[PDB]
């Protein structure tokens, strides 16, 4: 699910030039906005505690 | 004079007339962007560059490729101040046209099938204001220049420290703009050895069998030949009447000594030989007898006595053999031939392949490849043309202007100069040399990360290319611009060099645009610096300010670009300097660079000239080679064109910097650009005429950008209305100028313009319209005139403490105003949303007072430490509550809530006034009352400018219908155009209503952000950091009542009072000069006031303006006859607080023209006054030097340097204290602190700051409990840093434990 949203993002981004939004990254996918931004709130990889 | 300096004309001390005018100081950056930016037809800089240099993509099969074409930069979304406002980067999108071209694998290569050519997407650069700055994440950022090695060859050696022998090794080094290391060293047997990517030695000659080069070969480009011939049965040598220069010489009477000049005169083409004088000879060719079928004697190998007999019987009668001497020439290529294990290419390329790759299985194909990639593939290895022109300068190549790949001859070249310098012929490169070091700015490092993202996308789409799947595919596939956009934010964001934008006052601003740093990416490291690149070459000279590098470990290694320094088109520094002709100085001036320096003799701005235009003394003063001496007159090829040309910026405005020792003139340099802006700024009573230069350039300032009259002022708003000279046709006329007021810096300090100018006058281009941060008038100023008295006062001036009246403090010349921000995030959690409202539980009314209905303070509400500013409210779990606990809630009923308080307050200590607040909501989130009421607010505050100019824009044109009034067409002409008009108008409200009410892109997560902006008063207070321009700093140690501080015979008490002591040993007597100036010029400010205040007429004021600005034989020439009444009256106004004089550097007024004024100004020539005491009334038996010296508030306050605590936060692992104020946190107690005590004999000090103090989780809360009972006794126990220590050795398999 995560890598879809990326690549949806991808090609969105490059057909019309700006970071899609949560809103038009929900009908492309057609899977609800709600879970769009759940999966997007999924915490990234943690930051390392002796990063300079 | 233009009319922002006709109003207060600066006095000027100054002798030598000025040829070139200072340039732009921000030219460093802007062209190098510009460079990196703009188009460029020929491709060697800019975007363009980065694009040829991937583009086009080749596939590994062959069967399609990706193609560039064009490029441009589209309209930014945004522009600089809500770019700042809403905190997102200001950038434009990069759109690249590009065509995917499809080759048939039946169809022979090179067949056009179809094509398909569009515009895509990859990125977006961010832009660079026109002052020289970035905007990155809503923060003014600065891109510093690097000083870095500049490509190509060096050759340097060892001086003698690898082994005790005095021999020296020498080596040389190739560095390339990307790829490889290559090093060419002589060990201590002269062998000559290479060393690739810093690898192991091996012996040189392996590089040239992997070159195709035969043993004879290499014999023969490294050696000369001398030959041989058997003659009539007798040996032969050749004709080379140089070399001989002692058996015998088989000349008849030219015989020698069995000095060669003696019959050398004449000549004959024969010499005779030994047997013997061959045998310790070394061969040059091979030897091969058809009828023997074998190698008799090889190359490079010893001849032998019966080596001459079998050549001779093998029919041979000429030997070439090589050349060997003890001085000139050496062994060192034959002896390395020796001591290498290798006889061909192949074997060689084995060898370098083991090497490169130790312990892989010898491949042959891989070992071609590997070499070709290593120097000879323009993919990996790349000599820029700035180091392929150092390449072709040192080792003598005049041809390949663009190639970037070594070849053949580079390395023999390199191997053939090297030799040369262990010969004795040649000298090594200076390796802190200016020639050999380059500036790379904003531009090239631009230029390189986006080189680096486009290889990113480039492997992706050469692997998609390979698959061949290509029917429907526009090229807007391939491109992935993620990774692009990637690496520039990565050097835009977090590089070394992007620093946050020191913005106290525009000299940080100036001098932060114009540092060059040895440091970030490709350069040095603080502690692995050495004593040489810390220290100051003479190349220096007009290009590196010797006075201004910061003081510590970043000692030498930052720099400041001089006044006139400049950038040449290959990015080495050069300095402007006036040519001589027939002994004449011409005013058109040439720039040189380190390299072309060396060879003239160049004057200086000191030497005197006649008012023929030439030198007067025979012997001038000139540098040759970085020599300084004594030349002859007609010898002179060029001189200094201004005498502030060693010097930078910020040391140019240190007055009398001739009289200052280096090291306090470097801490005044400095400390200058610490100091803070006040609440009215006030010129420098003595200066240097730089001022204005830097607050134009700094972009503070709001500069008229047409000239004309201003139609309206206010303290936000300047409408300027152009003059019909310069109005473009079809334009309105008229100029908005915007100004900023209370803006947060970066530094939190207040950005404030403040006009200048009235209403109905007339400006001129370039002129100042309002008055940015520590400028008044468009001149530069920081600090604020005091008055000095220059004696000790009981200790209250000890060491370099200061003594402050009350005046000052009561008359607020040092209050400074700061602004702060404080940020509430409303996020989502686990139990539920966090909300911002006002119904906080367990907070009365009184807290509430300040907070409006939606839960965020009011504008203009006086706060002060624990006020809650955002009130909001967490949900949180189920507490289990302590027995007693609920026996409270029992009996006193309060049931708990569902919500805690999670507000965000004041800081302790800090109190101030609330001057705006922004919120910012996420799209989907209910926008609260007071989001509601923001945006309407910045609605009607944006609509004015649009409603101004269609206003006007509709006045003109109903004023031409009105004239108008063939008549049909001429009304429906302009019906249509006043239609068009409206649409325009619509359009751009249309456009900021969008803007406005515009979602924010918040980080996932928040649902909610506000922030208050606080504004806080700072008055001068005991502790505060107070300094001069001369190194001088110091402590306020008290603020003295009125009455108590010295006063002169007419009762005016001094204002500070600065101890002497200091000024001796420390060498910096341009401040005593400055308090004479200054003395003076407040005593001509004075008169002039006077003779202002009985109103004399214009007359007197004019002579005695006049008899002022014609004192001493300066390079000024003012008019007074030459103003208007009201001119001189403006003048005589300004003056009133005293003359401002310009006393340049190296250029500054004498001795003589300070007590020249100072006698105009009826004050003692010696500049000591008689003091009375305040406390006692007697007079001080000895004058005191007093006068007026400009004082500077450093950005080093009491008020967020004290700090206090008793028990805190702590650390998660190891239970300790934090450290720093922000976070509440403790003093180090560090080992120097253990040794004190242990010296001492406290052990009981020693263990309770060690324990209970730190990290004994329960003697802590034991000790905090006794404290409070009043027991001060402890009981300590294990410190949990040693649990620590002990769980981490157990976890490596290290029993460790604690007996009983």
């Amino acid at each position: 699910t995560i890598n879809k949203l990326n690549r949806i993002s991808r090609q969105m981004l490059q057909e019309m030039g700006r970071e899609p939004l949560p809103e038009e990254l929900a009908e492309r996918m057609q899977m609800p906005e709600d879970k769009i931004r759940k999966v997007l709130k999924i915490a990234k990889e943690p930051i390392s505690m002796e990063t300079p | 004079y233009s009319y922002t300096e006709k109003k207060r004309i600066r006095k000027d001390f100054g002798t030598r007339p000025q040829v070139l005018d200072i340039p732009y100081l921000l030219s460093i950056q802007l062209d190098s962007f510009e460079k990196f930016i703009e188009q460029d037809p020929e491709g060697q800089y800019g975007l363009e560059a980065a694009f040829r240099s991937v583009f086009p993509i080749q596939s590994y099969n062959g069967n399609s490729e990706l193609q560039y074409v064009s490029y441009r930069l589209g309209e930014p979304v945004f522009d600089v101040k809500e770019c700042q406002i809403r905190g997102v980067t200001y950038s434009k999108p990069l759109r690249v046209k590009l065509r995917l071209v499809i080759f048939d694998k039946d169809a022979p290569a090179g067949t056009v099938k179809d094509i398909k050519e569009q515009e895509v997407y990859m990125g977006e650069i961010p832009l660079m204001t026109e002052n020289g700055t970035f905007v990155i994440n809503g923060t003014e950022r600065v891109i510093v220049s690097q000083l870095h090695r500049s490509p190509g060859v060096f050759f340097d050696s060892d001086k003698g420290k690898t082994h005790s022998s005095g021999k020296v090794l020498y080596n040389a080094r190739i560095i390339p703009y990307r790829g490889s290391w290559l090093d060419f060293e002589f060990d201590p047997k002269d062998n000559l050895y290479v060393r690739i990517d810093r690898r192991r030695k091996l012996p040189a000659s392996i590089i040239l069998r992997v070159l195709g080069k035969t043993s004879a070969e290499i014999l023969d480009i490294f050696f000369e030949k001398v030959n041989f011939e058997v003659k009539d049965q007798t040996l032969m040598m050749e004709l080379v009447p140089e070399r001989l220069r002692t058996f015998d010489i088989e000349a008849d009477g030219k015989v020698y000594v069995e000095h060669i000049r003696q019959l050398e005169k004449d000549g004959v083409n024969f010499i005779e030989v030994p047997v013997e004088y061959i045998v310790g000879k070394v061969s040059a060719k091979d030897y091969v007898n058809e009828a023997t079928g074998e190698l008799i004697i090889t190359a490079n190998q010893e001849i032998s006595l019966e080596a001459l007999a079998n050549l001779s019987q093998a029919g041979y009668k000429k030997l070439e053999v090589l050349f060997t001497n003890d001085l000139d020439h050496g062994p060192f290529m034959s002896e390395t031939l020796r001591v290498d294990s290798t006889t061909d290419r192949i074997s060689a390329l084995v060898e370098i392949y083991r090497m490169m790759r130790p312990g892989e299985p010898p491949t042959k194909e891989a070992a071609e490849s590997l070499f070709e990639s290593l120097f000879f593939s323009a993919e990996r290895y790349d000599l820029s043309t700035v180091g392929r022109m150092k390449f072709n300068s040192s080792i003598g190549r005049e041809d390949a202007e663009e190639q970037g790949t070594l070849d053949e001859v580079d390395i023999i070249e390199v191997m053939k100069k090297l030799i040369s310098i262990r010969n004795g012929k040649g000298e090594v490169d200076d390796i802190d040399h200016l020639g050999n070091r380059r500036i790379r700015s904003v531009g090239e490092m631009a230029e390189n990360q986006f080189r680096v993202g486009l290889v990113r996308v480039e492997r992706a789409v050469k692997e998609r290319l390979s698959l061949g799947d290509l029917d429907n595919v526009m090229p807007q596939d391939l491109i992935n611009a993620k990774p692009i956009s990637a690496a520039v934010k990565e050097f835009f964001g977090s590089s070394q060099l992007s620093q946050f934008m020191d913005q106290n006052n525009p000299l940080s601003e100036v001098t932060h645009k114009r540092r060059i740093s040895a440091l970030g990416p490709g350069g040095l490291t603080r502690e692995r610096a050495g004593f040489e690149v810390r220290d100051v070459h003479v190349t220096h000279y007009g290009r590196l300010c010797p006075i201004e590098t910061p003081e510590g470990p970043n000692i030498g290694l930052i720099n400041s670009l001089s006044a006139f320094a400049r950038c040449n088109e290959y990015g080495f520094l050069e300095t402007p300097y006036r040519r001589v002709v027939n002994g004449v100085v011409t005013d058109e001036v040439d720039y040189l660079s380190a390299i072309e320096e060396g060879q003239f003799v160049i004057a200086q701005a000191n030497a005197k000239l006649t008012e023929e235009g030439g030198f007067a003394d025979e012997l001038v003063t000139a540098r040759q080679k970085g020599e300084s001496g004594l030349h002859p007159r007609e010898h002179v090829d060029y001189m200094d064109v201004a005498t502030n040309q060693v010097v930078s910026i910020a040391a140019s405005l240190i007055p009398f910097l001739e009289h200052d020792d280096a090291n306090r003139a470097l801490m005044g340099a400095n400390m200058q650009r610490q100091a803070v802006p006040t609440l009215r700024s006030e010129k420098p009573l003595v200066g240097t005429g730089i001022e204005r230069n830097v607050a134009v350039d700094s972009g503070v300032t709001a500069v008229a950008k047409r000239g004309g009259v201003i139609q309206s002022v206010d303290a936000s708003r300047i409408v300027v209305k152009v003059n019909e000279e310069e109005l473009i046709p079809g334009e309105a006329g008229i100029d908005i100028y915007n100004l900023t007021k209370y803006t947060r810096s970066n530094q939190n300090t207040c950005i404030n313009q403040r006009p200048c100018v009235m209403p109905g006058e007339p400006v001129a281009r370039g002129d100042v319209l309002a008055d940015g941060p520590s400028t008044d008038l468009g001149e530069l100023a920081l600090g604020q005139n005091m008055r000095i008295a220059f004696m000790p006062w009981n200790g209250y001036n000890f060491e370099d403490s200061i003594l402050v009246s009350e005046r000052v403090v009561q008359d607020d010349r040092f209050t400074t105003i700061h602004i702060q921000e404080l940020s509430c995030v409303a996020r989502d959690t686990k139990l539920g949303a966090e909300e911002i409202t006002a119904d906080i539980p367990n907070v009365g009314e009184a807290a509430l007072s300040k907070l409006d209905e939606s839960g965020i303070v009011y504008i203009g509400a006086e706060v002060k430490g624990g006020d809650i500013l955002v009130g909001k409210v967490t949900p949180k779990g189920e507490t289990q509550l302590t027995p007693e606990e609920k026996l409270l809630r029992a009996i006193f009923g309060e049931k708990a809530s569902d919500v805690k308080d999670t507000s965000l307050r004041v800081p302790n200590s800090v109190a101030g006034t609330v001057i705006d607040v922004q919120v910012f909501t996420r799209d989907g989130v209910e926008k609260d009352k007071r989001a509601l009421e923001i945006e309407q607010m910045q609605l009607k505050e944006a609509k004015k400018d649009l409603t101004e100019e269609f206003q006007i824009l509709e006045g003109g044109l109903l004023a031409r219908v009105r004239s108008v009034l063939e008549l049909q067409n001429q009304l429906e002409q302009l019906a249509e155009q006043y239609d068009e008009l409206k649409a325009d108008f619509d359009k751009k409200f249309e456009a900021k209503r969008r803007k406005i009410t515009q979602g924010d892109d918040l980080a996932p997560g928040v649902l909610k952000i506000v922030k208050v902006y606080l504004a806080v008063k700072r008055r001068i207070q005991p502790g505060d950091k107070m300094a001069g321009r001369h190194g001088n700093k110091g402590v306020i140690s008290k603020i003295n009542p009125v009455e108590d501080m010295p006063y002169d015979e007419n009762g005016q008490p001094v204002d500070i009072v600065l101890n002497p002591l200091g000024v001796p040993s420390r060498m910096n007597i341009g401040q005593i000069l400055e308090v004479h100036l200054g003395l003076a010029a407040k005593g001509i400010g004075d008169k002039i006031n006077q003779m202002i205040k009985e109103q004399q007429e214009l007359a007197k004021l004019r002579e005695f303006l006049q008899k002022v600005y014609d004192l001493g034989d300066t390079r000024q020439r003012v008019d007074i006859s030459e103003l208007s009444d009201e001119d001189v009256r403006t003048l005589a106004h300004n003056l009133r607080a005293g003359l401002p004089v310009a006393t340049p550097v190296f250029d500054g007024a004498p001795e003589s023209s300070i007590k020249a004024m100072l006698e105009l100004a009826d004050l003692p020539a010696s500049g000591q006054l008689t003091l009375f005491d305040g406390r006692t009334g007697d007079a001080f038996e000895r004058p005191v030097t007093v006068g007026y010296m400009y004082m500077l508030k450093l950005n080093h306050l009491v008020d967020d340097k004290m700090h206090a605590r008793s028990t805190g936060s702590y650390s998660l692992v190891t239970q300790q204290p934090l450290g720093g104020k922000a976070q509440f946190g403790g003093q180090r107690f560090g080992e120097m602190e253990v040794w004190a005590l242990e010296a001492y004999g406290a052990a009981y000090t020693l263990q309770e700051m060690l324990t209970v103090k730190s990290d004994d989780v329960n003697g802590r809360t034991k000790m905090y409990k006794n404290i409070v009972d009043g027991n001060h006794a402890m009981e300590p126990g294990m410190p949990e840093s040693f649990n620590v220590l002990l769980k981490e050795i157990r976890s490596l398999g290290i029993n460790i434990e604690l007996e009983d």
